[PDB]
């Protein structure tokens, strides 16, 4: 189905203030800004994990925390902090047990989902065992399978190689053509060919959000232009990853 | 000082059915001062190959050369220091101090530590006053990544290894970390690299080794990298730095901006 979606203080100083933002099914969005500018902070707000003063809606309707934790799937940016399973499919079929209980379906279902993110072969395994990049995808994992509308991806690749990195986007880039609405804050924009929308964050707000071409024209000094982008200026959109075949 | 390697290969659990050949024949030269890239994917045997080269696993055939001749751990062990991709691999203490200074307690027992390791957390960049008693664990991944190098470069080695140093950082934190290896080898001594970012390390290292499913599939300079090996899957920058190459320039030491002028003109 469709979807569309401030300001917050933890215990001193307000972090975020005057957040503008919006955001609708179909559409990627990345998050980028400096170091503890508030990208996170701003995340866990749209998860529902941070309760913040403000209005803020999910189809018109005013959102609670809860409303959006019901409609918006996270992954941490320690994906460690995130897992509580003692096999790698009892950590995901965790998320799907509200979702009618129903068994042939989920042995089917997490089937699919641990074939995305690569961990297919691994349902049995013990997740206190695996490694930094496998839990990656095992919280990846068991955020897809909440089937959620909207996806809140704090960094979720960090630790892979540059092939399972593009693979994952790749799953991302597949679920925004089916109605997904990905929020993604990354390093790795490198790998990432497609893409909607670049928020930038500074001074505790929202002070962008447009295309890409639009970005690199702004010339930001606090955030980095990634190099593909200057190259597709001058270049053309050439290389893409689809394409090295 | 000068590291060999010659044909080791690598089996973990030998016969029983979770048997694992993380490694296959692989030999190489590291000379003395030399900064070396390893790169490939993820099981490649990157992190293996560097823990026996650093004397922490007996290869299960092949030896390691050093300076010539074979040694046992201990020996190795002193004049290498590896700093582990996951930090919380190498952490056991609840003050920084204590986590840097356990080499030197290790090693040289009789050692004043304190102005060593003022001065090791001192070349990374950490206050000594500031972090000195701070607990390792609650640190952000940059600053678990200093204490981390500090805590092996310490007791002074000839080698320094780094497995993946610059995974979850900003190009703030990569380019201040890149820093210390460029002062690392200033000092002369030779550093391995273990990493996925090459065109951001590239413009740090002399040569390049690329592993792929336990074997050596690459060995050569940064130059005959770039122009040799398989551009299937270069990033945009290195397809741009490879271009300079193939037109017989040098895009090492050459900025983002100045790379791109020199292209699709
Ligand atoms: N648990 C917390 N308690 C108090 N302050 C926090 C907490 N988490 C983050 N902050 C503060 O909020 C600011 C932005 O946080 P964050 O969203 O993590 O930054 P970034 O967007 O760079 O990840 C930082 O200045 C930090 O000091
Ligand atoms: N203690 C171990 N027991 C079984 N298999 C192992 C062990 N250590 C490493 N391996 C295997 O060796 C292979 C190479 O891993 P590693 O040396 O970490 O290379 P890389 O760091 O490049 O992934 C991996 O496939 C891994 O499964």
């Amino acid at each position: 189905g469709s979807g569309r979606i401030v300001s917050f203080r933890y215990n001193g100083d307000y972090v975020l203030k005057d957040v503008n933002a919006e955001f609708e099914t179909g559409k990627i969005y990345v998050v980028v800004g400096k170091n503890g500018s508030g990208k996170t902070t701003l995340l866990k707000i749209l998860a529902g994990l941070l309760a913040a003063a403000g209005e803020i809606f999910l189809d018109g309707s005013p959102a609670d925390p809860f409303l959006l934790r019901k409609n918006v799937g996270y992954v941490f940016q320690n994906p460690s902090s995130q897992i509580i399973g003692a096999t790698v499919e009892e950590d995901v079929a965790f998320s799907l047990e509200i979702m009618g209980l129903d068994e042939s379906e989920m042995r089917k279902r997490i089937k699919k989902v641990l074939e995305l993110v690569g961990l297919s072969g691994l349902a049995a395994a013990d997740p206190l065992n695996l490694s930094g990049g496998q839990k990656q995808r095992l919280a990846i994992a068991s955020m897809l399978a909440r089937d959620t509308r909207f996806l809140a991806l704090d960094e979720p690749v960090s630790m892979l190689d540059p092939p399972s990195q593009r693979e994952i986007f790749q799953v991302l880039e597949s679920l925004k053509n089916e109605g997904k609405g990905i929020i993604l804050v990354t390093h790795e924009l490198e790998y990432l060919d497609d893409m909607d929308f670049i928020l930038h964050i500074s001074n505790g707000t929202i002070d962008f959000c447009g295309s890409w071409e639009e970005f690199v024209e702004r010339e930001f000094d606090d955030v980095e232009i990634p190099f593909k982008w200057k190259l597709w200026k001058k270049c053309g959109k050439i290389n893409l990853w689809e394409d090295r075949y | 000082g000068r590291i060999e390697v010659v044909n080791v290969s690598h089996i973990f659990h030998r016969g029983t059915p979770l048997e694992k050949k993380a490694l296959e024949n692989v030999s190489l030269v590291i000379n003395e001062g030399e900064c070396l890239l390893v790169a490939g994917n993820t099981g490649s045997g990157k992190s293996t190959l560097l823990q026996i080269v650093a004397g922490l696993i007996e290869p299960t055939s092949g030896d390691v050369l050093y300076d010539g001749e074979r040694k046992k751990g201990y020996e190795i062990r002193r004049n290498i220091g590896i700093a582990f991709q996951y930090p919380e691999d190498q952490f056991f203490a609840e003050r920084v101090f204590d986590e840097v200074a356990f080499a030197v307690k290790n090693f040289y027992p009789d050692r004043d530590p304190v102005p060593l390791v003022k001065k090791a957390m001192e070349f990374v960049g950490l206050d000594f006053d500031s972090f000195k008693d701070r607990v390792p664990f609650f640190l952000s991944g940059g600053e678990k990544r200093r204490v981390a190098i500090a805590s092996v470069i310490v007791h002074e080695p000839d080698i320094l290894i780094l497995d993946e140093p610059l995974v979850g950082l900003d190009r703030e934190g990569k380019t201040d970390l890149l820093r210390i290896v460029e002062k690392w080898k200033t000092l002369g001594k030779t550093v391995i690299l273990i990493s996925h970012d090459i065109e951001t390390v590239i413009n740090h290292v002399d040569r390049v080794v690329v592993l792929e499913k336990g074997k050596k599939v690459f060995d050569g300079t940064r130059m005959e990298f770039l122009e040799k090996y398989d551009p299937r899957f270069f990033t945009s920058k290195m397809l741009v730095m490879r271009r300079l190459v193939l037109k017989g320039e040098d895009p090492f030491s050459m900025s983002d901006d100045e790379l791109l002028e020199r292209v699709c003109n």
